[PDB]
């Protein structure tokens, strides 16, 4: 009769009503991501249209619900995450427009235009093309031209569309009883109503900030490194006190730095740790890859694979008989069936995406025993970093060597160690400075810090002091530059992928320092471990029904977000980075612009 | 989906052991009186399994 029992009816119906829709949904899927065809597509229009309108319909009524009045958290955060307005508090003509402006960015965006000039041909799409121009070659010529085409045809283009696009978007925030944009995409990490865990919307920058302030010596120093190794590739066009150009970051927006790899190798004679021709010489498959990692996530404490994962996932790509996109997918259903649809090869980074998939359905079916509105991790960081720690622990040399894959007579020397640690660096922290800065020009661009015009100026500014990157080709205020990437013309976040980086650290030290191991961090294995195991099984059994606070102090120990335990891990190489940039000059100056 | 097998959800109040229920009468969690059509608390007391 009061509103409580109203409102644990009413969820509890939701709950059931909404499971059977998810599962046809996600079958829907799974038999069009499996299986492409003309009917594929169609059925999984119909239940992604189906899905749309029963979440329409089953608003107004959790609208109506007070929150004022409740006195249980679980119940306030489900309904709080079923009452999300998002885009219907708007007008009909407005929100069309928003939709009609969101398709044709991201066709535009899909599809691509290469366009070469002098040349009537040659105008690809995405399919391979400048992204190995981009990656793998030595030619400044072609990278400098590849780097301004890229930005100038799929850039000042989108200008307008961008533009209304964020007005857009902060109207529609402004007009949800919220601020504005950027403080609606920081409200995921926001926590309210409980006594002593409470984290606070405009925290989480302080946090980041007071992260960054310590992150910025390990940074320098490997851009250091990273000059003083290409100064000697590209003679007379990289300064020892300037910034690194945009072209020469071995990506097509200087995201992920793991093509500089075999340029900044400092021990070229000393082979790596892959170990893909040493499972090629014998008996091994994508069965037998994902028995071992069963194998290895049952030796820490996490239980058995389901009776349907081994009899409907297609673990072999069934080559041209059907079209199956290749791309490894984490399917939750929600009714005790988890499949991973990957094509598993014999290579080494599939190994370690396998472990990651493999993560992901340990923790989707550690939050099954939820209701379907807290079936999710804590935030948008945490399902990814629990696959991502395993495949960062599983690609250790002692591991292979305990399985069968490495040799048991294999020394173990400190330059593969160096080598390893200089790859991990590249390929981690090379892009949080980035993502930093794009999430800070994405905030003041939402809020209203920066005005209609000069985006581009604060943007290369911003690029300039904060990062090491300096443009080769002066852009003027016409041309769109940040809107090149796939998250800012699609609307998704970036900052996920920095709490994965800073969590993912925190969690490997947990779990290695509740093992009883010594030594350093890089080699410590997460097995054979049953205390550990069952502290992550506990942990992540919470999902959306608790905080993260509460879940970050019953894992590590903490209530907030630190990064020494980054430092701890970068240590053997921050040291080794001292040790080599002695005679030569720590960080970059600017206004060394090429022009 | 095998939408044959079916199960109670909503009642009023607890049953007593060894005892089944035959009306189907919709369950009402507010004070206003459902007139045999659903509405705010007016819920189907049978549930479908999947």
């Amino acid at each position: 009769s009061t509103i409580e029992e109203q409102a644990k009816t009413f969820l509890d119906k939701f709950n059931h009503e909404a499971e059977d829709l998810f599962y046809q949904s996600s079958l829907a899927s799974w038999n069009y991501n499996t299986n492409i065809t003309e009917e594929n597509v169609q059925n999984m229009n119909n239940a992604g249209d189906k899905w749309s309108a029963f979440l329409k319909e089953q608003s107004t009524l959790a609208q109506m619900y007070p929150l004022q009045e409740i006195q249980n958290l679980t119940v306030k955060l489900q309904l709080q995450a079923l009452q999300q307005n998002g885009s219907s508090v708007l007008s009909e003509d407005k929100s069309k427009r928003l939709n009609t402006i969101l398709n044709t960015m991201s066709t535009i965006y899909s599809t691509g235009k290469v366009c070469n000039p002098d040349n009537p041909q040659e105008c690809l799409l995405l399919e391979p093309g400048l992204n190995e121009i981009m990656a793998n070659s030595l030619d400044y010529n072609e990278r400098l031209w590849a780097w301004e085409s890229w930005r100038s045809e799929v850039g000042k283009q989108l200008r307008p569309l961008y533009e209304e696009y964020v007005v857009l978007k902060n109207e529609m925030a402004r007009a949800n009883h919220y601020e504005d944009y950027g403080d609606y995409w920081r409200g995921d990490y926001e926590v309210n109503g409980v006594d002593g865990y409470d984290y606070s919307r405009g925290q989480l920058i302080e946090d980041v900030e007071h992260t960054f302030e310590e992150i910025k010596p390990l940074y320098e120093h490997l851009h250091a490194y990273v000059r003083a190794k290409l100064m000697n590739a590209y003679p007379s066009y990289i300064s020892p006190i300037g910034c690194l150009p945009a072209h020469l970051l071995g990506d097509m927006w200087g995201r992920f730095w793991t093509n500089l790899y075999s340029l900044t190798v400092p021990f070229g004679q000393k082979p790596n740790i892959d170990v893909t021709d040493a499972m090629v010489d014998q008996a091994w498959d994508a069965q037998r890859i994902f028995k071992e990692a069963e194998k290895f996530f049952v030796s820490v404490g996490l239980p058995n694979m389901t009776q349907g994962f081994w009899e409907n996932s297609m673990l072999t790509d069934p080559g041209n008989v059907q079209k199956a996109v290749c791309h490894p997918t984490a399917w939750d259903l929600g009714k005790g069936d988890f499949r991973i649809l990957m094509c598993t090869k014999v290579t080494m980074d599939d190994f370690l995406t396998a472990h990651h998939e493999m993560g992901h359905i340990q923790y989707d079916m550690a939050y099954a025993a939820q209701p379907f509105l807290l079936r999710n991790g804590a935030n948008e960081g945490f399902h990814e970093a629990v696959g991502e720690i395993m495949s960062l622990s599983a690609a250790t040399p002692k591991h292979l060597k305990s399985i069968g894959l490495l040799s048991p007579d294999f020394q173990e020397d400190n330059e593969t160690e160096i080598n390893f640690l200089l790859k991990q660096a590249l390929t981690i922290v090379g892009t949080l400075p980035f993502t930093y800065m794009l999430e800070k020009w994405r905030w003041m661009v939402f809020k209203g810090e920066i005005p209609k015009d000069q985006w581009m100026k604060k943007w290369w500014e911003m690029k300039r002091e904060i990062v090491g990157v300096v443009e080769p080709v002066p852009h003027d205020e016409t041309y769109c530059d940040p809107a090149s990437l796939f998250h800012v013309s699609n609307d998704y976040s970036f900052i996920r992928y920095y709490t994965r980086t800073l969590y993912q650290f925190q969690f490997q030290e947990a779990l290695c320092q509740a093992a009883k191991h010594e030594g350093p961090l890089h080699k410590c294995d997460i097995s054979n471990s049953t205390e550990a195991g069952q502290k992550l099984f506990n942990m992540l059994r919470l999902g959306k029904s608790e905080p993260w606070t509460l879940a970050l102090e019953n894992v590590v120990g903490a209530k907030n977000m630190n990064v020494r335990p980054l430092l701890n891990y970068f240590e053997p190489l921050f040291t080794w980075l001292k040790d080599q940039n002695k005679n030569s000059f720590v960080g970059w100056s600017t206004d060394w612009s090429p022009y | 989906g095998n939408y044959n097998y079916l199960y109670r959800l909503f009642r009023k109040s607890n049953l007593k052991p060894f005892e089944r229920d035959i009306s189907t009468e919709i369950y009402q969690a507010g004070s206003t009186p459902c007139n045999g059509v659903e509405g705010f608390n007016c819920y189907f007391p049978l549930q479908s399994y999947g």
